[PDB]
């Protein structure tokens, strides 16, 4: 087969659809995929999303379960470095007494960088197990949820719904459309307020909208750039020539370990934004 | 390695000898002074010197004065 | 049909490389001055950050619009819809 | 790329695990390091109340 | 039409990518003077977020314009109409 | 007659976004050094703050002229009857 | 006809759009610094403001040039005789 | 159809060459400043190292959706499906 | 293309990543722990000291 | 003749706009440094003056060559009389 | 399929040349302060070395997949296969 | 033959403009410099102009070759003997 | 063949002008911090000028990759091979 | 080879223009730290300006290696022999 058929292939996802044959369907080509409306759900995004999310709160509840109260456990000292390193950075940043943004930003670090870390194991050894056990060896199936911007729009939509919550919530709705009319441009008389509040709804409503937007495309570019990097250093090796395929082991792995830097700055940089963006809808900046 | 350092006011000493790191609350932001900086007069602010010696720590209060 | 959806490909990256080289480069301005207010006053950090984060939203706010019309000009295209 | 209702299930889910991590994996970590934080307080206060 | 539509592409981008590039490396400049000011005196920061807005209306005043004139090019098209 | 017409939107396109960046720019250069005397001497913020608007005057002259020029090209074209 | 009334189109914009960006940014360089000196020195200011003006006429001495010949070739065009 | 692929080769390169040209010049001066603030106090470099890191999300965000959106456009083409 | 070749040469690539990770990566993380579980055992003995 | 006339407005753009461009940020840089001398060395004032007319004639030498070469090739053409 | 062969010779320089252009300038920002940084605490030299090699490889991020897309465009072509 | 006459014009704007641009701005940051030094040690103002006229011979070094082959290719022409 | 060919002479144009643009602004960078260091500093200049050469190697290595794929280009073009 | 040597007489013109506007704002940077070291120390002066020439020869390597290429390309062709 061709190269430009294996990275189309891989640039698919396994897309569940109600096919008019039966209850269930799933998509058998990239066009029928295409075709399919919102209304369809990723497979494989969802299979991987879920089993990491259980996976990291099976181990840290396992730890949780048997608390020492004095020393800690050998898996208990890794969770409790982790919770002490998220409450150290919520603490610096945010100075309220809501118990909702730690357990968050625990979650969003650890989940995130189990999402991306399933990426560092060579990309179609995944994909061609799951064939293989499935009976069926030209399934489309891809492991990193993070490569989906739908994955990383799930994340930044949650927590957009709790910032704007959070905002209403203390400020009142009253409150809460007055920052958006009110602030930053005011003035001691009505007639140059009113004169005022399109200008001040044009710059509040543009950098709240960008907020959500950003969180998702920040997190999907670098990771889905990884994957596709990974790809076509993969294809390299597939010519079968002995200098191509040295300098293929040779950028694969300093590209790998490359990745070790941006799956942590990745995971680390939105749970920070989280904090931060939860953080200014308790206070007040005019 | 050490640097030497002396606390010196008007009427009197206040501190001399050799040491390792000293920290000062200067006049456009705080400094972390070792052996071999380069030549700055600098005027300092009302606040506390912490001077790192050999490893053992010394803090002593000041009202103002001139780094050099 | 294949000029408008050929220029749409260089005006998509206009939107986004225009964009990309101007908050980078302003983030490095705002950063940079960000990092010296944290070595002159270790005391203000928590203030001085909360300040930065203000601008930020104002520094990438057009930016925004353009790297979102430009997404909108990739999946779907008001200018063919002009044949 | 190709738009879908996938975000909501991976929403949904973390939702709910961020409700239920905050009752079971928080409470009993965040307890125990405020008893070592206590025991250290008290234990330093002890010889303190000794040496008065 | 079709080299007219195509244009009306690019000069969006163009109306727009160039105002969001002013714009970002702008509030770099004046955003990084403000956090070194704030830095300095803290006392003054209550006073100095008002003397940073004044400035932020002279520096957004043409951009608005010209993305306002950007979306009117997309929606409506005061060149298609002329031919 | 579609070419005239075409490359009068991109005309116009430079004529504001090269006054916008330039502008934007201008100001945040401008304003920066404001922030940095009103914080050296609050007394005299009154008195800079006029002598800013004399600046603020040479410094927009010429991109009025080009975003009055522009929005001539765009209603009443003046290309459009030469040929 | 037609090329040369569209590429003199953008000639005028090139002038004054390279011109306008030149200048407000030539003019957020001279005026930053003049409001820097008036905050250093309040008693100065009368001094400083004609020294100003001296520098506004070198600063934009060529740039009158591009907005001169710019709006001579809009409204008597010498290119469409030379065909 | 060629247009469309060649277009497409240009707007890949422009959007990750400004991406690329913003992303250097961007750190390039937070990372100067980090040096600069390094030297005044060595106790304070981790710190300061953490504060960089926290940045550098805000300043190589739109770098890398263009980045992303580029390397969908060197193998896959949502453009060619628009005819 | 060689399929079975690019699964040995990534599989290479991923031991000498693994091995590289055992040399430099992991001693400094798995040790930091070690020394944190010491330095916990350190204090809250102090602390009984005190108490007795 | 039509190409090479089209294009000579666009190279005379080139010429004007590119040098106004250069001695607008060129006199911004020499102007500020001259107003800093002046804020704090009244006395110089006269000497420095005359120092910055004598930076003023190398500064503009080769963007008054370029106007000169766009005017000639305004009233005049060389590429035209070689058809 | 020639114009695809020949824009995508252009695609490898600009590729190639605005991430020299970015690097160069990059490493000039960065460079500049670390032997600044060197002259005020010439002891702690070891430290900053490691501190700037840290912000090297974030200068040389994106400037390196951009050099592996454009060598793998002038040894293999991605376009050339779509006709 | 009109093309290879055509595109000489433009080559000639760019070659002369480029020049003038950097040109001018180099003399901004140079002359502003020795203005700085003028007003600190005016009994160094002798030997400081002579330096000045020592850096002046490197900066225009590579315009001046700019400016002869841009006289070369306007009265004479390599290009046009199809040579 | 001609557009493939004429085309690869302005990717090579551009591959090494924007690396001698890139290297000549980035070592006046990096370059004027050395001189000043040496100024402040004059028995540590060995020392500077050893950290300096260590920058050089990284402000170049970029450039020098755009410098050697232009002179293949010239002298055995890889584009010509593909029909 | 109108395609080819008409793009050629471009190419020369970005060769040799990108490096004299590179150079030239090299210079002045470089220049301008000169004159301050020159005036806030004026005994070094035998040591700086030989630094000077040292960093003046890492500044214009590849500016020169350009210009080299530039007047290879208009005296001898390469493109018009390889057809």
């Amino acid at each position: 087969e061709t190269a430009s058929g294996y990275i189309q292939h891989h640039l698919q996802n396994l897309t569940f659809g109600r096919l008019p044959n039966g209850d269930w369907g799933f998509a058998h080509t990239a066009e029928q995929a295409k075709e399919m409306g919102f209304w369809a759900f990723h497979v494989d995004t969802l299979g991987w999303s879920v089993l990491l999310g259980v996976v990291f709160l099976f181990i840290f509840r396992l730890a949780a379960k048997k608390a020492t109260s004095g020393q800690p456990g050998g898996l208990q000292n890794f969770v409790e470095v982790m919770v002490e390193f998220v409450d150290t950075s919520v603490k610096d940043t945010f100075h309220g007494r809501n118990p909702l943004i730690a357990p968050l930003a625990l979650t969003v670090f650890v989940w995130i960088f189990l999402l991306n870390l399933i990426d560092l194991v060579p990309v179609d050894y995944l994909p061609m197990l799951a064939a293989k056990i499935t009976g069926d060896e030209h399934l489309f199936f891809r492991a990193v949820a993070t490569t989906d911007p739908n994955a990383t729009l799930g994340l930044s939509i949650s927590v957009f719904a709790l910032i704007v919550f959070y905002s209403i919530k203390v400020k009142g709705i009253g409150g809460f459309l007055g920052e958006l009319t009110l602030h930053p441009f005011s003035s001691k008389n009505i007639v140059v307020q009113i004169l005022l509040i399109p200008v001040n709804f044009l710059l509040e409503f543009v950098t709240l909208i960008a907020k959500p937007v950003s969180l998702a495309l920040r997190l999907f570019g670098n990771m889905y750039a990884g994957e596709l990097i990974f790809i076509l250093i993969a294809v390299m090796f597939g010519s079968g020539m002995f200098l191509l395929s040295a300098l293929g082991v040779a950028l694969n792995w300093a590209w790998a370990v490359f990745h070790i830097l941006i799956i942590t700055l990745q995971a680390f940089i939105f749970m920070m934004l989280t904090i931060v963006y939860l953080s200014m809808a308790h206070e007040d900046n005019h | 390695i050490t640097v030497h350092c002396d606390i010196v006011s008007a009427e009197a000493e206040i501190f001399s000898g050799l040491v390792e790191m000293v920290i000062a609350h200067g006049a456009l932001g705080d400094l972390g002074i070792a052996p071999g900086h380069a030549p700055l007069i600098t005027d300092l602010k009302p606040g506390p010197i912490r001077l790192v010696k050999q490893g053992e720590q010394e803090v002593y209060y000041i009202s103002g004065g001139f780094l050099e | 049909m294949e000029t408008v959806v050929g220029l749409t490909a260089i005006a998509v990256a206009l939107l986004i490389g225009l964009g990309a080289l101007g908050t980078a480069i302003g983030f490095g301005l705002l950063g940079g001055k960000f990092l010296e207010g944290a070595a002159r006053q270790p005391e203000m950090v928590p203030m001085l950050q909360v300040k930065m984060f203000i601008v930020a939203g104002l520094l990438d706010a057009v930016t925004m619009i353009g790297v979102g019309i430009a997404l909108f000009f990739t999946f779907a295209n008001p200018f063919v819809g002009q044949i | 790329m190709n738009i879908n209702a996938t975000l909501i299930g991976q929403s949904v889910a973390f939702f709910i695990f961020v409700l239920f991590c905050m009752k079971f994996v928080w409470p009993p970590v965040i307890a125990a390091l405020q008893e070592r934080q206590k025991k250290i307080a008290d234990g330093l206060d002890a010889a303190n109340r000794a040496a008065r």
